[PDB]
């Protein structure tokens, strides 16, 4: 291990002159990838199951604190409906599900890597297959059989351990199939009508002329594209190939989407572990305290444990609200970027 | 439709609900024998009533801190919404923005702001075409052994004659020398067709 | 109650290999989920009983009073209710039959009739399934269905065809965004 | 009982890569080793040489002493005022 | 009575809008029987410590190991009135329902 000063970049000097200008003679079609989180994991917390754990003497003093459980439940439902609204505003921006025409000569451009391929289920492109296979969801919120938790607990099955204490993950509203259908409809719209379907009715237009107008938007004449159409198509195909190769080779491309669910799972795990804490009491199990000490004396320990668990739940809810605000900001940015880059040509 | 200002209604509804639950938290018994401090002071001695007073103070401080945290989160959300609204005002009312789906759905022409309590209402006037028609197009025109490209329009054909018109409107015109430009021969274009050009 | 450890659990008789000096086993949360019988040398795990959340889909009160019951994370073909007057009573209401049960990936829903038709999502439930109070079943009740993503459209794409509008329509849209909230002050000694 | 978990504990253990003393006794007249809050004994003999240990403060009749002896069929552990000699051994 | 009244009590209102609007409750299956399994041993020799003529010295206090017995502490209450019966880890009425 060696220490060094960070390099700000390669040293460059522009040959500035009052009568010299630089004009390129060729170009290169480059494609970049940008990943932004849209939604997070929707989780619900049970008050009496996490604080008491099916105890008869318990849950009688917890009701004396007020509506803390009701406030936490309302906050969790608000987070859930907020994530659902974010998903709806990000993926359901259009109302017409446009179908892609049969694969023909699209001016030399090959969209087979992005168009949905019916050879595999869920009707999504191989790029989306790789993107779904890279990120490993800890809990998708789907239904789990009761027999899956009984026995074979040697594996890292923390989902059962967290569900046994009232911590469960709710499934999202829009499934992956609907998201893939929305993506395919948006792709078909943007390849068959350009930016006309976003502002109104879908106006069919050939892809060569569409790309010629795209180049005219930035300041490139249509004849340059009409004389180098095959070159542009080959460069686009090579760029798509390089992008898919980098996505299949580099596993650190979806790092943000991985860290989101990693932080969610870590928060769930530490919230489960907080039950093993001894908030000034003689033990962490309420049944042991009830069986050892008398109720008049065990009430102090029960109150201490209830206060500690309520503080832990409030900290968890505060962290979940901060993460939900960050995810809402990210989803709004992603929806704006979608509407400005896919549904039209932005000069930003 | 009364459900147009649902967001502005839910804001003050959540504020009133937070105020109501913060008031109701005073009736809670945070491990004490009663929720009234005067009753505890009149029933128990100060050395024993101090524990109940401390418990009530801790409970009420926790409730106040939760309320303040929720108010700060709501204030951050309202600040984000107000910044977005101010940017949208400055970009749609004070000028013409080319951002898609920002100043409403469609080609934004102009906007009109409206005053609202704890909010703002924008009237986005957009350009929405209708009753479109299909036409035959061509990338270029080859008349004098040279390719003629549209300067600012698009070549169309009604079936037998070729014309030039814009995108957002159907205004067919004769192909002349001032509406097109020559660039290269007719062998670089793929779907170029032969058509006469007026001089 | 083996050695004073009371609670609620179901014995499963797993294949855990306990050591002679070990009788109790705790999980990450220090909850004893496996114990050794004092009399018999067999190993018995302590697993919690049926647990899960229940949501009640409620339509407009001014419209009707018929509501549905949803059991999140529960399978319909395993335990629909499975109580007879001598079980838990947090919700003293039992819906046994009536051709209203339907299995979803989010849980078991009771009180809705699943139809093959697709409409707009009215009441969000989960797993892309939503409910609505339709009056085309004529009687009216709550039905469950898959949300409709939109009308199916197909663009007549061609290498030599283009669409150019001949007219236009001036449309005006409304957009409401919150700007400010209620400014409140809290007194410490008075509260 | 724990399985497939990572448990943290703080107690008297043997540090890893710690310099331990290896005795080959052979030579008699070896003073008693100190008991620094726990001792780690290990041996690989197969002739039943080491079959007991002693514990105490001064190893005499003035203070108490722990006598642990392991026989071929039983074990005897007694706490008494044993007068340990300079070189205690079993005959 | 019915889920409608339950969600009304949850929302603390007589009118409920369209949709779930809240989480009703959580299902928790209760117990139906009891399973007790103490050990099977002989009566504990509590007379060796209580019904004794003379104890030992203070510096030579004798420690009596107790194991493999049914500790019935109810026989101690009928003795002479004790000066101070204070337990620092449990309640004096909970010894009979616990193991050691």
């Amino acid at each position: 291990i060696i220490a060094y000063t960070m390099s700000l970049g390669a040293e460059n000097s522009v040959a500035y002159s009052n009568n010299s200008i630089a004009i390129p003679t060729n170009f290169t079609i480059s494609v970049t990838t940008e990943i932004l989180p849209v939604s997070m994991t929707k989780t619900s917390v049970d008050c009496t199951m996490y604080i008491c754990g099916d105890s008869t003497e318990c849950s009688n003093l917890l009701l004396q604190y007020g509506s803390f459980c009701t406030q936490l439940k309302r906050a969790l439902t608000g987070i859930a409906v907020e994530q659902d609204k974010n998903t709806q505003e990000v993926f359901a921006q259009v109302k017409q599900i446009y179908k892609t025409p049969p694969i023909k000569y699209f001016g030399g451009f090959n969209f087979s890597q992005i168009l949905p391929d019916p050879s595999k289920p869920s009707k999504r492109s191989p790029i989306e297959d790789l993107l779904f296979n890279k990120v490993t969801l800890a809990d998708a919120g789907f239904i789990k059989q009761y027999g899956d938790c009984l026995g074979d607990i040697a594996a890292r099955d923390l989902i059962c351990a967290q569900k046994f204490n009232g911590l469960t993950v709710l499934p999202p509203l829009l499934t992956d199939e609907m998201i893939a259908q929305y993506t395919s409809a948006l792709l078909a719209g943007t390849i068959t009508s350009g930016w006309t379907f976003g502002a109104g009715p879908a106006l069919q237009i050939p892809f060569p002329m569409q790309m010629a107008y795209r180049f005219n938007g930035i300041g490139v004449t249509q004849n340059v594209l009409y004389e180098n159409q095959k070159l542009i198509a080959n460069q686009f195909n090579s760029a798509i190939g390089k992008i898919q190769d980098s996505l299949s080779s580099t596993p650190s491309a979806l790092g943000k989407l991985q860290d989101v669910v990693n932080h969610n799972a870590q928060a769930l795990n530490t919230l489960v572990k907080q039950l093993s804490s001894k908030f000034g009491a003689i033990s962490s199990v309420l049944n042991d305290i009830l069986s050892r000490l008398d109720p008049p004396e065990a009430e102090v320990q029960i109150d201490r444990l209830i206060t500690g668990r309520l503080q832990s739940l409030q900290t968890y809810v505060t962290q979940q609200l901060i993460r939900a605000a960050e995810i809402r900001a990210s989803a709004n940015l992603a929806a704006t970027k979608m509407s400005e880059c896919v549904l039209g040509q932005s000069k930003r | 439709t009364p459900s147009a200002l649902g967001k502005l209604q839910d804001v003050v509804n959540h504020n009133a609900q937070a105020l109501n639950t913060l008031v109701k938290q005073l009736s809670s018994k945070f491990g004490a024998i009663s929720s009234v401090l005067n009753d505890i002071l009149s029933r128990l001695d100060p050395p024993e009533a101090e524990v109940q007073i401390d418990r009530l103070i801790t409970g009420r401080l926790q409730s106040l801190q939760t309320y303040v945290t929720q108010q700060l989160i709501r204030a951050a959300e309202i600040r984000a919404s107000a910044n977005l609204a101010a940017t949208k005002m400055s970009e749609c009312v004070l000028g013409q923005s080319k951002r898609v789906d920002f100043c409403g759905k469609g080609y934004h022409l102009m906007s009109f702001p409206q005053s609202a309590p704890h909010g703002v209402v924008f009237l986005h006037v957009t350009y929405v075409p209708a009753q479109e028609k299909n036409f035959t197009t061509a990338p270029a025109i080859c008349h004098d052994g040279k390719a003629h490209f549209p300067r600012e329009g698009v070549f169309v054909s009604n079936g037998t004659h070729w014309f030039v018109t814009q995108r957002n409107f159907y205004e067919p015109q004769i192909i002349t020398t001032d509406n097109t430009f020559v660039s290269g021969n007719c062998d670089v274009v793929i779907g170029i067709v032969n058509n006469t050009v007026y001089d | 109650n083996f050695n004073g450890l009371t609670g609620t659990g179901v014995l499963t008789e797993s294949n855990k290999k306990f050591l002679p000096f070990q009788q109790f086993g705790r999980d990450i949360a220090d909850t004893t989920d496996a114990v050794r019988d004092p009399q018999t040398l067999e190993i018995l795990d302590i697993t919690p009983c049926s647990f899960g959340g229940v949501s009640v889909i409620t339509p407009g009160t001014n419209t009707s009073n018929q509501v549905a019951v949803l059991y999140q994370g529960v399978n319909c073909t395993e335990v629909p209710v499975a109580i007879h007057a001598d079980q838990l009573t947090p919700t003293w209401r039992v819906y046994s039959t009536g051709s209203n049960v339907f299995q979803t990936r989010a849980g078991c829903l009771i009180g809705a009739e699943y139809v093959n038709n697709s409409y707009e999502c009215d009441i969000p439930i989960g797993a892309g399934i939503c409910a609505s109070y339709q009056t085309q079943t004529a009687s009216q009740s709550i039905i469950a269905y898959t949300m409709s993503l939109g009308a199916e459209n197909s663009v007549a794409y061609s290498n030599n065809s283009i669409a150019i509008p001949t007219n236009f329509t001036i449309s005006v849209t409304t957009e409401i965004l919150p700007v400010s909230m209620t400014k409140t002050s809290v007194d410490c000694t008075m509260y | 009982f724990r399985s497939s978990v990572l448990h943290s504990t703080h107690d008297l253990f043997l540090p890893f890569f710690s310099n331990v003393t290896w005795f080959h006794a052979k030579r008699f007249d070896n003073p008693a080793l100190p008991f620094n809050d726990g001792v780690y004994f290990a041996s690989t003999e197969k002739s039943n040489i080491i079959r007991g240990w002693i514990f105490g403060t001064t190893l005499d009749s003035k203070t108490q002493s722990l006598l642990i002896v392991n026989n071929a069929t039983n074990v005897v552990i007694k706490v008494c005022e044993f007068q340990f000699c300079n070189d205690p051994f079993l005959d | 009575l019915d889920p409608l009244s339950e969600t009304k009590c949850t929302l603390k209102s007589f009118t409920v809008e369209k949709g779930i609007y809240q989480t009703s409750n959580f299902r928790v299956q209760p117990t139906e029987s009891i399973v007790r399994f103490p050990n099977i041993t002989n009566l504990c020799p509590f007379h060796e410590v209580f019904n004794a003529t003379t104890f030992a010295s203070v510096y030579a206090w004798n420690r009596k190991r107790i194991s493999n017995c049914v500790a019935d502490y109810s026989v101690i209450y009928n003795f002479a009135p004790f000066f101070a019966f204070k337990c620092y880890g449990v309640s004096p009425t909970k010894l009979n329902d616990l193991c050691f």
